[PDB]
């Protein structure tokens, strides 16, 4: 049975995020609106120490975070050298927001390690943009690099996915340099869009050269070409790496309806890619992310958390405290836009040969 | 340095 990490202090905490407002509690009242909650097991998370988050924070920067937050001091002169601002503004709160996230993160990977379950779940967790010594993207702590080195413990190698719209640029960049994590992200890569990193030339450095993995996609991808893409990387990747654990970061904000309106994916296709993941039945950490439709977003991840559990779901969304959010069609399924792909067979062909030839490497 | 947002 798989771990939910849950409980109502955590998501009201989760709620309290600036540019995702509610957004903890809309996923959680459609998942228990379609009684999955009664196939989890449910675990409450325990907050990160100082220590915990200090394995990839720096001090000065965990310091800076905690003083801010104090009262939400939005206006500090040294906030902008630890990426404090617009993206990420100095909310009251925000420290015990961001330890909490983390804790939450490193307690289902606990439960990984100790055999409790072979999937857990932190829904509002996969921030990952977060330097050791920056705020970036809306992303405050990288729980994703925090549940991984703690996987560490026990995993030989950890392979990390992340299927968010943007580059994973700060879990990639924690471990850069390693050939224990592997890295794999497969996102929106254009001159100017957000964090403008990750060509598929960018494979890790040093002893971790050929152990970061940059799929760069143009606007409008659709389920079919998308998983075709993701399947075929992960095939490579699986032979290539041997995975003990995984990873994996599904933000939401590819999916169509999306107020970024880049890629055009729903649910189902991302469920495709973490039910190829999930056949190698590898002790699997399940993170949410990006996701600027709050609805769609709690409809893909309610889907998701179906496909985790061999379900499907009814189309028609249940009667529940955020029924409304759901119209005017009330269903779960989600419409792709009617708008063109702009992915080239021919330059996607070239990008999956690149990948195919970097991975000949991994030994 | 970018904006995201
Ligand atoms: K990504
Ligand atoms: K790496
Ligand atoms: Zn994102």
């Amino acid at each position: 049975v798989p771990v939910y990490i849950y409980s109502p202090e955590y998501v009201s905490m989760c709620d309290s995020l600036a540019k995702i407002p509610k957004r903890a509690s809309m996923v959680h009242s459609l998942i228990e609106a379609y009684a999955l909650h009664k196939q989890m097991r449910i675990v409450k998370p325990k907050v990160a120490s100082m220590e915990e988050m200090a394995t990839f924070h720096t001090d000065a920067y965990l310091q800076h975070l905690q003083k801010v937050s104090q009262e939400g001091d939005d206006d500090h002169p040294d906030s902008i050298e630890y990426g404090l601002g617009y993206d990420c503004p100095a909310t009251e709160g925000i420290f015990d927001y961001a330890a909490a996230i983390g804790g939450a993160t490193i307690t289902a990977a606990q439960c990984l390690i100790d055999g409790m379950c072979k999937v857990a779940i932190n829904w509002s967790g996969g921030w990952h943009h977060a330097k050791k010594d920056e705020a970036s993207g809306f992303c405050y702590l990288n729980d994703a690099v925090l549940g991984i080195l703690r996987l560490r413990r026990k995993f030989e190698r950890i392979l990390y996915v992340d299927l968010d719209l943007h580059h994973g640029d700060g879990v990639e960049d924690a471990f850069s340099f390693t050939s224990k994590v592997m890295t794999v992200s497969l996102h929106k890569f254009s001159p100017g869009f957000f964090p403008g990193t990750g060509d598929v030339s960018d494979v890790g450095l040093g002893k971790g050269r050929y152990y970061s993995v940059n799929v760069p996609i143009q606007d409008g991808i659709q389920d079919e070409k998308y998983y075709q893409i993701c399947e075929s990387v992960l095939k490579e990747v699986y032979q290539a790496f041997n995975p003990k654990a995984v990873v994996l970061q599904l933000g939401a904000d590819t999916i169509a309806g999306d107020p970024m309106c880049s890629f055009n994916m729903t649910p189902v296709g991302i469920g495709k890619c973490l039910k190829y993941i999930l056949q190698w039945q590898l002790a699997t950490l399940i993170l949410g992310g990006g996701g600027f439709n709050l609805a769609n977003t709690a409809r893909c991840w309610t889907y998701l958390t179906g496909v985790i559990l061999g379900k499907t779901l009814s189309s028609e969304i249940p009667d529940h405290e955020f029924f409304t959010a759901y119209g005017p069609d009330y269903v779960l399924e989600i419409t792709p836009s009617c708008r063109p792909d702009r992915n080239e067979p021919h330059r996607i062909q070239q990008i999956l040969n690149y990948i195919k030839g970097n991975l000949k490497h991994v030994v | 340095r970018h904006k995201k947002x």
